[PDB]
RNA sequence: CGCGACCUCAGAUCAGACGUGGCGACCCGCUGAAUUUAAGCAUAUUAGUCAGCGGAGGAGAAGAAACUAACCAGGAUUCCCUCAGUAACGGCGAGUGAACAGGGAAGAGCCCAGCGCCGAAUCCCCGCCCCGCGGCGGGGCGCGGGACAUGUGGCGUACGGAA
RNA sequence: UAAGGCUAAAUACCGGCACGAGACCGAUAGUCAACAAGUACCGUAAGGGAAAGUUGAAAAGAACUUUGAAGAGAGAGUUCA
RNA sequence: ACCCACCCGACCCGUCUUGAAACACGGACCAAGGAGUCUAACACGUGCGCGAGUCGGGGGCUCGCACGAAAGCCGCCGUGG
RNA sequence: GGCCCGUCUCGCCCGCCGCGCCGGGGAGGUGGAGCACGAGCGCACGUGUUAGGACCCGAAAGAUGGUGAACUAUGCCUGGGCAGGGCGAAGCCAGAGGAAACUCUGGUGGAGGUCCGUAGCGGUCCUGACGUGCAAAUCGGUCGUCCGACCUGGGUAUAGGGGCGAAAGACUAAUCGAACCAUCUAGUAGCUGGUUCCCUCCGAAGUUUCCCUCAGGAUAGCUGGCGCUCUCGCACACGCAGUUU
RNA sequence: UGGAGCCGCCGCAGGUGCAGAUCUUGGUGGUAGUAGCAAAUAUUCAAACGAGAACUUUGAAGGCCGAAGUGGAGAAGGGUUCCAUGUGAACAGCAGUUGAACAUGGGUCAGUCGGUCCUGAGAGAUGGGCGAGCGCCGUUCCGAAGGGACGGGCGAUGGCCUC
RNA sequence: CCUCUGGCAUGUUGGAACAAUGUAGGUAAGGGAAGUCGGCAAGCCGGAUCCGUAACUUCGGGAUAAGGAUUGGCUCUAAGG
RNA sequence: AAGCAUCGCGAAGGCCCGCGGCGGGUGUUGACGCGAUGUGAUUUCUGCCCAGUGCUCUGAAUGUCAAAGUGAAGAAAUUCAAUGAAGCGCGGGUAAACGGCGGGAGUAACUAUGACUCUCUUAAGGUAGCCAAAUGCCUCGUCAUCUAAUUAGUGACGCGCAUGAAUGGAUGAACGAGAUUCCCACUGUCCCUACCUACUAUCCAGCGAAACCACAGCCAAGGGAACGGGCUUGGCGGAAUCAGCGGGGAAAGAAGACCCUGUUGAGCUUGACUCUAGUCUGGCACGGUGAAGAGACAUGUUUUUUCACUGACCCGGUGAGGCGG
RNA sequence: CACGAUCCUUCUGACCUUUUGGGUUUUAAGCAGGAGGUGUCAGAAAAGUUACCACAGGGAUAACUGGCUUGUGGCGGCCAAGCGUUCAUAGCGACGUCGCUUUUUGAUCCUUCGAUGUCGGCUCUUCCUAUCAUUGUGAAGCAGAAUUCACCAAGCGUUGGAUUGUUCACCCACUAAUAGGGAACGUGAGCUGGGUUUAGACCGUCGUGAGACAGGUUAGUUUUACCCUACUGAUGAUGUGUUGUUGCCAUGGUAAUCCUGCUCAGUACGAGAGGAACCGCAGGUUCAGACAUUUGGUGUAUGUGCUUGGCUGAGGAGCCAAUGGG
RNA sequence: CGACUCUUAGCGGUGGAUCACUCGGCUCGUGCGUCGAUGAAGAACGCAGCUAGCUGCGAGAAUUAAUGUGAAUUGCAGGACACAUUGAUCAUCGACACUUCGAACGCACUUGCGGCCCCGGGUUCCUCCCGGGGCUACGCCUGUCUGAGCGUCGCU
């Protein structure tokens, strides 16, 4: 499928 | 975790020392009649350069005394030696610089270097580049001699075994800096793989004993037990004083 | 410094034989885990199990008691039923766990070393003849070799045996 | 009665050769595999690993005419279709 | 029962949830496949046979088994449970 | 009430081939999954509870045995490659000065992990392009380096708790804080998700105590099912209640 | 419609009923004639062939690569891709009269160019050692590790037994 | 950067337009970092000759430091074998 | 990285590999070498602390300390005794080993600070230096400077939450696609935008995907799992589409990396609990000969100590070439 | 209330049982009662770390928003002891008391953990008023000027910079004024990524150590729109028989703003110092809508010169150098 | 009515469910129970008139011989044969044959180098050269031959 995002990206990020 | 730089040395491979231009296993000769009882005669055909060797050796070249032949050897080149000399060697050798007679012979205070450490050996002790041991007193009755080392010991040795007259030649060699890393690069390359050496700090603790931590530090002490496994026998190993 | 016995050892494209790999359901010999269970886990368990290596046969292994028993006693091995989820083991927890007797399937018993007696009475290989030859055998005949006394063959082996 | 040895039988058998049967499955099932399947294909390699059965009783598988460069059609014909 | 009209009613299912139309997740659509099984052990309930007995295995005797790998029988009927 | 077995307490008598540290009884308590004119055995079906892949699908892991260094890491062997400029180190020459020591001036010379800068090697910034791409990391401009710890082909060595690492836990065939392939394996899951026809009747719980128990079990409770024993609207009733007196 | 088997009742048996599982396999929609077929300056005119030409070929013109090449030759890798003739179904993300597509045939000639021989880093038998074992270590180390040569002698045969 | 030898047909298509957004290039009056986290981005600078060259310094450097001037075309002259 | 500095080792050795071997790597090596650490050119320095944790040195003078061996009683299993290795303890050394390095009071003829004095305390009590640094909480520290204006920059100060000497301190030319600050120049970075070019987007011929999708698709408020496209009450609603656009679909992506639970894991660590390769020591075995003597018990036995010997065993050399008489 | 199961150990008890072919004796095993303990007390034997991290799940549970709440923050009343030379209330207001608000922060845990992109800034629209300025007014402890207090009121405004990632803060400068807020703490398929908040590294403190630090520092990938809707513009649609024309207007939208100078006037007022206002006139700011005569910008008319390197043998005429340069 | 959209039906497409078949599996059982240096299993390369794959075979290569059978084989060709004849075709399979690797065997894996005996061309044993044939692995057993040792003896 798709590639969306990079691994290290992790789209929705909320630390 | 991992097995640790110094433990992977054994196994060879990657740390074996290089050894295709190296020009021969630098020995004195074999014993025989001829230096058991008298001296056998050979010149000195060449003086040679010995890759990861600081000395320089010499081709010496005798007549076997059996067989119409003429052998040839390679002696460390003790400091003085040129071409186109005599170098005489056996127990009716004189003793004058490169010339190999049995320290028992030879008075006390005499310097030597390619020393026997034991007899038939074919030289074994201070064969550096600038070094030489020194026959210190001889037991007449138990055969025996004792020669102080460069390292400052004094060793017990059989009269019987033999060693060149004089310094071994290339003295000095640690007096000049390297000032290049490159110039450290060349010298190791032509020994073993053992040059840009990582500071155990440096690591992650999966590789050394010392590795790991926010800051740079050993953290535990860097001294340790010569009853120590492969692993952590690291830092200062069984150091009996360890400051300035 | 010879020649000759033997003894121990070599070399042969010496004469003639054999072994080597495969297969691998079943079988024999080693080796040997960990998932797992214990509501955690380390002993235990999984399990002498999977994987690993070796060696077989049409079957293998086992087998003619250094056995069971404690009876008024049975009598090689193997297999089935039962004994028995028992006696026993076990952080006596989880779990594990046989045997004897009894009834069946089948049923078969033997040979050496030794101890002894018998002219080594024994064996292998050569070579010539008669038969037989697609599982190399019989009979005869050879001062033809060797093996063998550091022990071959017949009798004989605990149920006793020999004379 | 140990520290030597042989021994058929009842017993085992998801490999092999050759047979027989089934309250089994019936082509996404049943073996990975009803078919040119350990095939094609992938992977450096160890290894992985498919899909894919059916015209009709018989090929009688559409002569011939015509449109079109042809593929394609329109009539004609075969067939119980 | 096919379509259309109108009035009234009427939020999308499945699901976990005290609470789902939910700004909770799964679900574009259709076909076929697709999940409480089998073995063992116990327990209680129920049906049948026999009853201080009951029992069947395992074995054996009766057939080349077409149907049978059944069916029948056994001072084995009871070693034994 | 009684009997049997264990156990205690108290007591008095019997028995004989063996008279004894023998054997046998009695009365009264008390432990037993006991007896007190038997109900089991076999088979079949159902429900429940387990052990098994165990309703179906699901880990992160763990183990055994093998395949890879064609990428990349490092060593070794043998080959190949690196315009044009700048700076101008030692050495050398001349001349001038110096009383000597030696010093100045002009040349020559071409040193260097030296500078600029091409090919090569790299990959700073634009946080530029692209971002279902040309591309599972590419493109442009701009950059770092460019005689050396330089770049590079082939050969060869090192293999998985192992290698290799100028050290980033980096790299080891798009995979690395433990590679890949097959098996053990349907690994285990108190946790997500799902779980297939109709009608009919009954119909809950979230509270109890225990638990390395608090997203789970156990045990009581609440539910259903199966029943049985009796009762009498068959002129002819006893007992029971989420009352009241 | 289809063209060969199928059902009722009484019993027995089960791999027995689907909407879901980001379920499995296969198929089809809307999105949509949409996004898109924009890296590296460039095309134009005529004729030929042909059913048919923006793209084939020939000619003419204009352009680029600009000897660190978009030129001419090799290594590795590919494996017939090479060359010719024919086809226009499919493929070559428009087309094609074209192609590395498809179908027919053809095509690689060595004493001297390379493999081949040598040793390199290394790999690796035997002896020896270890090893339950498949094996491993080891490569000069715990080896009786040379089968060759010359000259002389003696024997044997093959040859104008002369040499 | 331009050309010959040799090689190509613009990199998997064409045509017609010349809107917005973009991607890639340019230019801008006056001001000159007021922009922004930040001169990011772009722009200045650039070759050679001739001058001229600071602090500091490991006395090597710093150094193309900084800062200036000149540069075309044509016709001659002189100097180097 | 050079430079500096420690440590081990004279080869039956150090360090290291290996399941095993009279195995192997360093090693074709021998201390100007091999191995193990730290720091990180030059310059200039490198203070004190050996109490703690490490490391190491010595060892019958000696607490404990195992198996075997020795004696003891016992019918025997046995128990009891003495004996006693390493290691612990005991005693020295070691900081360029891990590391560590203070707190009150009073005091100077204006005040203030405090040279000075008093204590209490450690193993010393932070020395040289250096600083609101890449290290300072308070903090936008204070003073200066830089600006019209500075939570920024530089220079000073030092009271230093919590600087500091090879865990290196202080420095420092040259160098840096390193981190900041200011100035000159230059500029569309901005005031404040405009115009131009190419390739797109746009329209056509030809060709032609994907993600995503319960159904769908206008709002306000209400209530509702407390922010609705759908429900209630209102506003309202007109085919089919084009180019744009980024408000909303709590849009797409990926069974949340955060957090918490799980009796699910891995990587790493150590004073966790349980083990283990390795290593150190003791015993028995291969293990022999002779000499001497010495104690202990007993009135021969055991313990053996030391010194030889060589035949096992080991090592080295060699083409095993002259060995001992 | 002051305490503890199995297993194990230990002690005590009886002319006790067993110790297996029989017998004697040691030993061991039983039977029955104490004791040795499990305080997580119905009872495993057990330390850390992970920012290198992983898996199953959880909105049963935090870190946003949004709900409720409003202590705390903000804003506003009542009462009136006082202040205000005098006089409670022009302007204030103690001791007490009643409220509102959700632009503070807490509580809380309802929603979301098969993920709603996590601070600021930039850009843009709209809404509120608790009104800083401007319009019209009431008040004063309002002579004038300056002014605070209050009312109608949100039409129009509310800036440029220095430091800081900041919000916030402060300062400079201008101004009429430099009022305060909301919209998922408006706004990441709008940007940016300076900061928080992965992985690299440095320092300090803490930790034996791995490592930790709402302690400091530096380096660090910001994806997709072509679907629906919304909005912007663009064709069209049903009707009117067809077609054109010129028109009306339902409904939507909507816009203007504030200032300076002159004059009134050194006038009113005022002891003086100082010092207004209405009507006029001249202009400007911000905003809006146009336009290109002029000035400027652009410029590939590839218009016309000029020029570098090359190329057509040269002249001439030209071309190439991704728009050769100017 | 117009286009579009929705619904329903008819026909047509797409797609390949369902049903019906089954030279295949799966399970249970019976009998036998056989590989290899005389070269296995496996691998390779070859072989057909037209043949790629599968299958079958080995340079005698879709098979030879023999035996049984008794007219085909067949996609098309072509043929054979007298099918009153060992005789088409199948089956069986006892004779014969069986390329190269592979335990794999002269040594190496290039398909490279060899040694030693015999034979034909080549010579006229002249060795060369060419071609052909047969030997040339390791281990181990019985014997055989040649040997070794300051191993243990004897005689000289
Ligand atoms: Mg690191
Ligand atoms: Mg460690
Ligand atoms: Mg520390
Ligand atoms: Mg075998
Ligand atoms: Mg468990
Ligand atoms: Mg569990
Ligand atoms: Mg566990
Ligand atoms: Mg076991
Ligand atoms: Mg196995
Ligand atoms: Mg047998
Ligand atoms: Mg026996
Ligand atoms: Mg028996
Ligand atoms: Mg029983
Ligand atoms: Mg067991
Ligand atoms: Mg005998
Ligand atoms: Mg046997
Ligand atoms: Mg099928
Ligand atoms: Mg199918
Ligand atoms: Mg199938
Ligand atoms: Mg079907
Ligand atoms: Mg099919
Ligand atoms: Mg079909
Ligand atoms: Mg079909
Ligand atoms: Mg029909
Ligand atoms: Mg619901
Ligand atoms: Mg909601
Ligand atoms: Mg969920
Ligand atoms: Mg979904
Ligand atoms: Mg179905
Ligand atoms: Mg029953
Ligand atoms: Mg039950
Ligand atoms: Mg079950
Ligand atoms: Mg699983
Ligand atoms: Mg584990
Ligand atoms: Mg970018
Ligand atoms: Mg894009
Ligand atoms: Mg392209
Ligand atoms: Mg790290
Ligand atoms: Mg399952
Ligand atoms: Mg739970
Ligand atoms: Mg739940
Ligand atoms: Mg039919
Ligand atoms: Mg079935
Ligand atoms: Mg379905
Ligand atoms: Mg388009
Ligand atoms: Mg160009
Ligand atoms: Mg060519
Ligand atoms: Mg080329
Ligand atoms: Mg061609
Ligand atoms: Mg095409
Ligand atoms: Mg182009
Ligand atoms: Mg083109
Ligand atoms: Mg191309
Ligand atoms: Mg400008
Ligand atoms: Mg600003
Ligand atoms: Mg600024
Ligand atoms: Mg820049
Ligand atoms: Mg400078
Ligand atoms: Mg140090
Ligand atoms: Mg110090
Ligand atoms: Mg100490
Ligand atoms: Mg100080
Ligand atoms: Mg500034
Ligand atoms: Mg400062
Ligand atoms: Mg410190
Ligand atoms: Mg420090
Ligand atoms: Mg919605
Ligand atoms: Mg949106
Ligand atoms: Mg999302
Ligand atoms: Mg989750
Ligand atoms: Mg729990
Ligand atoms: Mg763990
Ligand atoms: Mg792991
Ligand atoms: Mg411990
Ligand atoms: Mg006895
Ligand atoms: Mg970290
Ligand atoms: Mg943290
Ligand atoms: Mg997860
Ligand atoms: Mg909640
Ligand atoms: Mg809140
Ligand atoms: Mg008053
Ligand atoms: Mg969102
Ligand atoms: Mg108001
Ligand atoms: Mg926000
Ligand atoms: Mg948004
Ligand atoms: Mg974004
Ligand atoms: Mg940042
Ligand atoms: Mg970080
Ligand atoms: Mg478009
Ligand atoms: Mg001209």
């Amino acid at each position: 499928g798709m590639w969306r995002f990079y691994t290290e990206d992790s789209p929705g990020l909320k630390v | 975790g991992r097995v640790i730089r110094g433990q992977r040395k054994g196994a060879g491979s990657v740390f074996r020392a290089h050894v295709k231009h190296r020009k021969g296993a630098a020995r004195l000769r074999a014993v025989d009649f001829a230096e058991r009882h008298g001296y056998i005669k050979g010149i000195v055909k060449d003086i040679i350069h010995d890759p990861g060797r600081g000395a320089p050796l010499a081709k010496v070249v005798f007549r076997d005394p059996y067989r119409f032949k003429k052998r040839t050897e390679l002696f460390i080149a003790a400091e003085g030696i040129h071409t186109g000399q005599f170098v005489y060697c056996g127990k009716k050798a004189q003793l004058n610089i490169g010339n190999v007679l049995p320290v028992g012979t030879m008075p006390e205070g005499t310097i030597v270097c390619c020393l026997e450490e034991k007899p038939g050996d074919r030289g074994k002790l201070a064969r550096a580049s600038g070094n030489y041991a020194t026959v210190i007193s001889h037991n007449p009755e138990t055969k025996k001699t004792r020669v102080k080392l460069p390292s400052g010991s004094k060793k017990v040795i059989s009269s019987a075994n033999r060693a060149v007259v004089g310094v071994v030649a290339g003295g000095g060699r640690i007096d000049k800096p390297i000032l290049k890393a490159g110039r450290a690069y060349h010298k190791y390359k032509a020994k073993r793989n053992c040059w840009p050496r990582v500071r155990g700090v440096a690591m992650n603790p999966v590789e050394h004993p010392f590795g790991g931590g926010n800051h740079q530090h050993i953290g535990k002490p860097s001294t340790i037990r010569r009853d120590a496994p492969a692993g952590r026998k690291v830092g200062l190993i069984a150091a009996r004083r360890t400051g300035r």
